[PDB]
């Protein structure tokens, strides 16, 4: 309070004063304080939020505002915070390597974004993803690409074992959402008409739950679809896209040049005989 | 552009906080629409990098104004007006 | 007082409920003395002499800016008035005018239940605007979302997504057994002679809490999987979606034939829009990926 | 004029109990047949008094509102259709009253 009170330095000091009481903090309590002065951090950051100090400070009070729970959604932002406060390595790997697998374990805990495997291609995870435990990155794959090896997605509980039953219900909800980018994304172009065999069978889920899944997308509004059901045979609208690999860049490569020198060419035909009367 | 443009636009978005570019041709053959602009706000990144100041390229046009065409049509002179009905659309077609 | 109130009653009274307003108004005996009648007209029981008196009642809108606490006391006879009878949207603005009192009183239970009360007739109103922003108003409150029979309740208007009713006869038939404020959810769900009409409101909510959500969705799906998703069967159906198609504003669609239902319910007027949506989207955003796309291509061939 | 509670206040009127009969009786049952608007109601008392019915020689009025009802009555039983129809879709679906109350319905 007295380097509050009587600092007014031109190198950024109402940040960190806020920072002061934010690593401070740490023995007041994570309640009553955390709202008012961590959120007058953000207030006070609308100048220039650059110095990337203050936002390493600014993800360690906003992570104790994670640890005094609320909005565990907000952990993948504040990962966006973390992930995005810190670019080299700057600490060493001996404790990033946990950081990196707590981290996995809580942006599972706050499920708004469900594709959690967004941006896995990020240097300082992805050097503690070869070095930790090496199926948990590729059951955050099986939350990314794919729904099925219940080896993968049942193996998030042969290792980890808490926390996984409190939330299990939303996962199977997150592996009925991975259905739905799969139907459309993987498969030849729509099929136009998805059969409950398909859904079920990526879904790992009886037949008279796709309805129910349908309806849940349309909750969260990542599709606009129209539910066929007279046949079992789901039609298709957009769906809000996954990562587009390497050999999906080149199959994209494909199926767009296809498109590209198909019309390209045709066009180039009718413009062939439309030739003719110009004049 | 090149890499001084944001050192010039920053210098120059003192005297009013936004200060949109233009690029132009003074021998344009392939372009479409000469006009275009730029502004300089932050996305920060995903990595969230110290100050990823990036041009972000809003949507341009040329303008439009009453009886400024006065000179211009008289001096063109080669216009074919309302081309409609003969060869406009296969223009269109072919560019 | 002679019987306290035999047949002879209001004979010798309605003489002399028209009378002051007309020779020097006073403005509270002329209230102490119009709230007499209301519990006259119970004992005659016609609700719509009730509301001859209540239209005796609601010709005094200067109500407010008394003296005292007498208004904020005169208003638990103010609703003793139209607890019953009163309206299903008259219950909008009558139970939250339950609510000035306890605003100013210093209870936590008669507030508790004056919460409780201003949210349990939402379930009463019919589908309408002004409830509908009513609960965007009364949401965010201080003690209504503590209850969370209330998060049942709001989280039966989100979006809404099906409801199973078994599972609302749980969480809404252990809330008339245990008790925190019980005289709400006696009125609404515990009485009978109109708890039950509340009850069968309380099935006109869940029938179009189907209705609505399947107005809006279910393109081309068949009829006994309608009525099994409906959670009630085929002639539950034809009974609760008759009883909704009188309410002659959605359209829907189905067919017999063997028992097989269809959709699709405009019969496609459209060759336009498909033009207007497809076309113009889809060449605007070709013509947008020029200008952003080799822009990004120029700007990663700038930091090349 | 269709408005069935004054023609019950005015057959409450002093001057009509005092010029009573029979025909009132049949003003007060056709009154409430089209109080109510049961069909049947107003089939059985019109048809109960049809010697003192045929004092109106406009019957016209009586079987239009009949008409002028069952316009609306396969209106609101038109709509229904989409809702869940039953077996039969064009002659089971109304009221279906004593023997085929049909040849009106694919009379118009």
């Amino acid at each position: 309070e007295k380097t509050r009170e009587k600092v007014k330095s031109s190198d950024e000091a109402v940040i960190l004063c806020k920072t002061a009481i934010g690593a401070l903090k740490l023995n007041i309590g994570d309640l009553q304080v955390t709202k008012e002065t961590i959120e007058d951090v953000e207030e006070m950051l609308n100048n220039l939020p650059g110095v990337t100090s203050v936002h390493s400070r600014f993800y360690d009070l906003s992570s104790k505002y994670y640890q005094t729970i609320g909005n565990h959604a907000s952990y993948y932002k504040d990962a966006l915070r973390f992930l995005g406060c810190v670019d080299i390595k700057d600490l060493p790997v001996s404790e990033q390597q946990e950081r990196a697998f707590t981290l996995g374990l809580a942006g599972l805990l706050g499920e708004g974004v469900f594709n959690f495997g967004e941006l896995l291609m990020h240097p300082v995870l992805e050097s503690l993803r070869n070095t930790d435990r090496q199926w948990l990155i590729d059951t955050l794959y099986a939350f990314n690409s794919g729904n099925v090896e219940r080896f993968q997605t049942l193996k998030t509980a042969w290792g980890q074992q808490p926390d996984l039953a409190a939330n299990e219900a939303q996962l199977l909800r997150k592996i009925q959402l991975l259905c739905l980018m799969e139907m459309t994304f993987t498969r030849p172009a729509n099929h136009r008409q998805l059969t409950f065999e398909e859904i079920a069978k990526s879904a790992k889920i009886t037949v008279n739950e796709v309805e129910l899944l349908v309806m849940k997308a349309l909750s969260v509004g990542l599709v606009k679809g129209s539910i066929d059901e007279v046949d079992k045979r789901v039609h298709m609208t957009w769906v809000q896209p996954r990562v587009l690999d390497l050999q999906q860049i080149k199959g994209m490569k494909d199926r767009l040049e296809f498109w590209c020198t198909d019309v390209k060419s045709m066009e180039m035909l009718v413009e062939h005989q439309a030739h003719d009367i110009l004049t | 552009l090149h890499k001084n443009d944001i050192a010039i636009n920053e210098l120059m978005k003192r005297y009013c906080p936004n200060s949109v570019l233009v690029i132009i041709d003074v021998k344009p053959k392939d372009l479409g629409l000469p006009t275009e602009a730029y502004i300089s706000v932050e996305e920060v990144h995903d990595d969230g990098t110290p100050t990823s100041k990036t041009f972000e390229h809003v949507t341009s046009e040329i303008g439009a104004e009453e009886a400024e065409e006065v000179g211009v049509e008289h001096l063109l002179r080669d216009i074919k007006d309302t081309t409609v009905g003969t060869l406009s659309q296969r223009i269109t077609n072919q560019v | 007082k002679e019987q306290n109130g035999d047949v002879k009653e209001a004979a010798s009274i309605l003489q002399e409920l028209q009378v002051e307003t007309y020779g020097s108004m006073e403005k509270k005996e002329r209230v102490e003395f119009i709230l007499e009648q209301m519990r006259l007209c119970l004992a005659v029981k016609d609700y719509i002499r009730t509301q001859i008196i209540s239209k005796k009642i609601n010709t005094k809108f200067f109500q407010e800016e008394n003296t005292e606490k007498l208004k904020l006391k005169y208003y638990n006879l103010m609703i003793q008035l139209d607890q019953h009878e009163g309206s299903y949207l008259s219950i909008c603005k009558h139970y939250r005018a339950i609510y000035d009192t306890p605003c100013i009183q210093a209870e936590s239970e008669k507030w508790q239940q004056a919460l409780k009360s201003v949210v349990l007739y939402v379930i009463l109103a019919p589908f309408d605007n002004e409830q509908s922003d009513l609960v965007h108003r009364i949401s965010g409150d201080k003690k209504l979302e503590e209850i969370p029979k209330y998060k049942d309740l709001l989280k039966l208007f989100t979006t809404m997504e099906l409801m199973r009713w078994s599972t609302l006869v749980e969480d809404y038939g252990m809330e008339l057994r245990k008790g925190s404020l019980e005289s709400p959810a006696t009125d609404v769900f515990g009485s009978t002679e109109e708890g039950e009409k509340r009850w069968k409101d309380l099935k006109n909510r869940v029938v179009e809490h189907n209705i609505r959500i399947m107005a809006k969705y279910y393109t081309r799906i068949t009829m006994k999987r309608m009525a099994q998703l409906l959670d009630l069967s085929v002639d539950e159906s034809e009974a609760f979606l008759s009883n909704l198609v009188v309410n002659k504003t959605i359209f829907a669609k189905v067919d017999r034939l063997a028992g097989i239902i269809n959709f699709q319910r405009p019969k496609d007027p459209n060759n336009l829009l498909n033009d207007w949506s497809q076309k113009l989207n889809s060449l605007m955003s070709l013509v947008n990926k020029t200008t952003h796309l080799i822009a990004k291509e120029e700007m990663i061939h700038n930091l090349q | 004029l269709n408005t069935p509670e004054d023609v019950q206040a005015l057959v409450s009127g002093k001057l009509a109990l005092r010029y009573a009969g029979r025909q009132t009786e049949a003003l007060k049952c056709v009154a409430q047949a089209s109080k109510n608007r049961s069909l049947a109601d107003f089939e059985k008392a019109l048809t109960d008094y049809r010697a003192e019915l045929r004092d109106d020689p406009i019957i016209s009025t009586h079987l239009a509102k009949l008409y002028d009802n069952l316009l609306e009555q396969n209106l609101i039983r038109v709509i229904e259709p989409f809702s869940r129809v039953q077996i039969e879709h064009i002659s089971s679906l109304i009221k279906l009253s004593k023997a085929d109350v049909e040849r009106k319905l694919s009379q118009m």
